[PDB]
């Protein structure tokens, strides 16, 4: 994934 | 000199407290566990000193925090990963990094206004002799 969650 | 493992025993049961009520805010939950690798599969390749509040009372009970100063070290370094992780882009993102600052404040401020100035002295005098 990239950044950031959920 | 019981009076210096007194004065270490007595700064550990204050930090138990602290971390304890951090723990049981909602608010902090998402720093509670450490950060789930399978859910966010990038974490680790940003942050490379991962830290929660479960490391945290283990660290307290394995008599590694001598000062304040230590353990706010370890708070801060908290907040920073998760200042330096979430972009500040989504609401989501802006909601958990106004919640690790909150967690910084809200530690800094218990500690400002419970601890002793004196005492906290005492355990910095403590580790310099050591």
């Amino acid at each position: 994934s990239g950044r950031g969650k959920g | 000199s019981m009076q210096e493992e007194d004065t270490f025993r007595e700064l550990r049961i204050f930090l138990r407290n602290v971390t304890h009520r951090l723990a049981i805010d909602k608010r902090f939950r998402v720093f509670t566990k450490p950060v789930d690798p399978d859910e966010v599969p990038d974490y680790v390749t940003v942050i490379k000193q991962p830290m929660d509040l479960s490391s945290v009372i283990s660290k307290i009970d394995l008599h590694k925090y001598l000062t304040v100063k230590d353990y706010l070290r370890d708070i801060d370094l908290i907040c920073s990963n998760a200042l330096e992780y979430n972009p500040d882009r989504d609401p989501g993102d802006r909601l958990i990094r106004h919640r690790a600052c909150a967690l910084r404040d809200t530690a800094y401020a218990i500690i400002k206004e419970e601890l002793d100035e004196d005492f906290e002295q005492l355990c910095e005098e403590i580790q310099e002799s050591r």
